[PDB]
């Protein structure tokens, strides 16, 4: 029932290596069977129901089994787990690009398109055809059958590729060692979770609860420097030979199906439309922005400046890569009287989540429920319902994965577990996410303390859960999040806005020991600190957007060779010799290769509706909420990103409220 | 699979 929540939620999360592989193979076999049948009717006795429907039928079964199997991979604390998840994935990814391969059914859809009433059909019924078909000729399936096998020999190795790119970023465990006074000025709730090694010193990995610390605080620039090195020189070897395949093997498969390019191959799915586009877009953004990034760079010379004389240190007159995040942090404490680890005191996690909570609950018409005894893959998650405040309807529900431990996912991340669909049987499907991210552990004797930074993040992706939650669509391949790539980040960085409103702040707020509030001149410095390192802190991301763009651009490129061009041509501080960046640079092989720019290109759409119509109507403002629950996550992938913006914002979008939320107007 | 910028 769409009131109900009992037996919706059919994802089972104790399964042994054993049942990971044998599922994997009974999905094939009988996903396979749909596949084969519609592919054996005859041209002319292809219907609606017989070959649309059977299809998206078979398409919401394979999602949901599918995210049982490819899911443990990323959270699961048992190695063999994992490792039974990755193999199913490599299988099952390789499944996806044979079915999606077969001109049996590229020709029984195209036929279908052509012959049935399409005025008759249902909206986003005429978008699931005519998106098949092109994701059909993405594939080449109007191509010759050379050419078609060609192609999906390529992508089966990409697919490969791609996988094991992940894989060694992820299960890397690169760890230094330093002694007390190497790590100066780091605090003692930090140095204390260390781990402790003969020599009495401590181990650092490179993960990143224990490498921007160090990066942001602590004061031993040589300190700063091993770690950097490491950091950016994680998988170096082995991701270098995969991007020197993974790079061509993207050109010849976008030249084989028409395209100049791999970046105007992937450029067509996404709003932004062109790499042309693309490139005025970074190119206006990065010189309204010069001016800013030459201010800030001179700011933090001159305190290395002064640093390097009042300690001791010798000076060599430049900021090198492990000199950044130092005296950006020094910049936000000296410029706007922020202490990051005083400010946390104030954002205990218990309060955060009820506090964030509770925002949503009230601005998009929600009510949350947590769940008790819940069935989940490790004892620290916990699951909540979400139903519609008004009506009662079971919208679905999320899991809170919050805190840091062996082999889970080390980045933050929202996963789409079961689509907000339709299901063969008319009834519609509960959707189920979950929010992923390393929160800091409790030590000390104190609660899980967020800094500010952590609490954006908690926003950031809980925008996410809630645009997998909120959306509904008649076919799981339009549900939840499956937007354009460029739009996928305008619900989650909208939401960060509300950690940037004053009220909203004391909401999120709540000393752990004495339980007072935030004093309101340290809140409004908060506030008035959302802009401080804005220059660099936006020249580095251009600098990965264009560094996106050019490796799928021109394919003969060294690839750090690449990054470090960009790294003095645009941000102005030079990439350390001897690293590889772009070897770790995981966004390459998880999606949104070519599509890097959609952060920024995103956070246009996000600043425009929530300063014409959040900040103009009150940021709490339930029916303006709602509307915004409606016309922008309701939807799902079922319209166009452009075609929701309009709906939603009565007009085209524009940068005007992203140029005044940077300070360039 | 929707992650935040890379730092
Ligand atoms: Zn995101």
């Amino acid at each position: 029932s769409s009131y109900t929540v009992a037996g919706r939620n059919v994802l089972r999360w104790d399964l042994s290596p054993e049942q990971i592989k044998t599922r994997t193979e009974e999905l094939i076999v009988q996903t396979k069977q749909v596949y084969d049948a519609v592919g054996m009717l005859g041209i002319e006795e292809v219907t609606y129901e017989n070959c649309l429907q059977a299809l998206a039928d078979v398409e919401v079964k394979y999602i949901v089994e599918r995210t049982m199997l490819d899911f443990p991979q990323h959270v699961s604390s048992d190695k063999e787990v994992r490792a039974a998840s990755t193999e199913a994935d490599k299988r099952l990814s390789r499944f996806d690009i044979e079915m999606s391969m077969r001109g049996d059914i590229f020709e029984r859809i195209v036929h279908l398109q052509e012959t049935c009433d399409l005025g008759k059909i249902k909206p986003e019924a005429r978008r699931y055809l005519e998106k098949s078909i092109k994701m059909g000729k993405r594939n080449g399936l109007h191509l010759p059958e050379q050419v078609q096998n060609e192609i999906k020999s390529m992508k089966k190795r990409m697919s490969e590729l791609c996988i094991d790119f992940n894989k060694n970023l992820n299960e890397d465990d690169t760890f230094l060692v330093f002694s007390k006074a190497e790590l100066g000025a780091l605090p003692d709730d930090f140095i204390d979770s260390l781990e402790k090694t003969d020599d009495d010193k401590y181990k650092i990995t490179l993960k990143y609860p224990h490498y921007f610390p160090v990066m942001k605080k602590c004061c031993i620039p040589e300190t700063r420097r091993r770690m950097e090195m490491a950091f950016n020189t994680r998988c170096k070897e082995e991701n270098t030979i995969i991007l020197q395949q993974l790079l061509p093997l993207r050109t010849k498969v976008a030249k084989l199906l028409g395209y100049s390019t791999h970046a105007d191959f992937v450029l067509e799915m996404n709003t932004a439309k062109s790499t042309s586009r693309v490139t005025a877009f970074l190119d206006d953004l990065s010189q309204k922005l010069k001016p800013l990034g030459e201010a800030e760079r001179e700011f933090i010379l001159n305190l290395k400046k002064k640093e390097c004389k009042d300690r001791g240190f010798e000076y060599d007159g430049k900021i090198n890569a492990w000199d950044l995040y130092y005296y950006m942090t020094q910049t936000e404490e000296l410029k706007y009287s922020i202490d990051q680890e005083f400010l946390k005191e104030y954002f205990p996690i218990e309060v955060v989540t009820e506090g964030l909570l509770n925002t949503y609950q009230e601005l998009l018409g929600l009510s949350f429920e947590q769940m008790t005894d819940a069935h989940v893959w490790n004892k620290s998650v916990t699951l909540y319902t979400v139903k519609d405040k008004a009506t009662g309807e079971v919208l679905g529900q999320f899991y809170l994965d919050l805190y840091p431990r062996e082999g889970k996912y080390n980045h933050a991340a929202c996963f789409g577990l079961q689509p907000g669909c339709l299901l063969p049987d008319g009834s519609r499907m509960m959707a189920v996410a979950a929010l992923v991210v390393n929160f800091s552990q409790p030590v000390a004797g104190r609660p899980s303390l967020l800094r500010h930074d952590e609490v954006r993040t908690y926003f950031h992706e809980f925008g996410h859960v809630m645009h997998q939650i909120c959306a509904q669509t008649d076919f799981a391949r339009f549900s939840g999040t499956n937007v354009e790539t460029d739009f996928v980040e305008v619900p989650s960085q909208m939401l960060e806005n509300w950690v940037w409103d004053v009220d909203s702040l004391r909401r999120l707020s709540k000393h752990y020991k004495d339980g007072s509030p935030i004093a309101d001149d340290l809140l409004e410095k908060l506030v008035a600190s959302r802009l401080v390192n804005t220059g660099l802190l936006t020249l580095r991301q251009i600098v990965l957007s264009k560094v996106d763009q050019s490796l799928h651009t021109n394919t003969s490129l060294d690839a750090a060779s690449e990054y470090a061009k960009y790294c003095s041509e645009i941000l102005g501080v030079a990439a350390t010799p001897g690293t590889n960046m772009p070897a770790t640079f995981g966004h390459l092989a998880g999606g949104y290769d070519g599509q890097y720019y959609g952060y920024l290109w995103s956070e246009v759409f996000s600043m425009d509706m929530f300063y014409s119509c959040f900040k103009k109507e009150g940021i709490m403002n339930p029916e303006v909420g709602m509307k915004y629950r409606n016309l922008i996550l309701k939807p799902g992938g079922s319209l166009d990103g452009m075609d929701m913006l309009h709906n939603f914002l009565k007009r085209e979008p524009n940068q005007k409220a992203f140029l005044m939320s940077r300070g360039l107007h | 699979p929707r992650r935040p910028y890379i730092l």
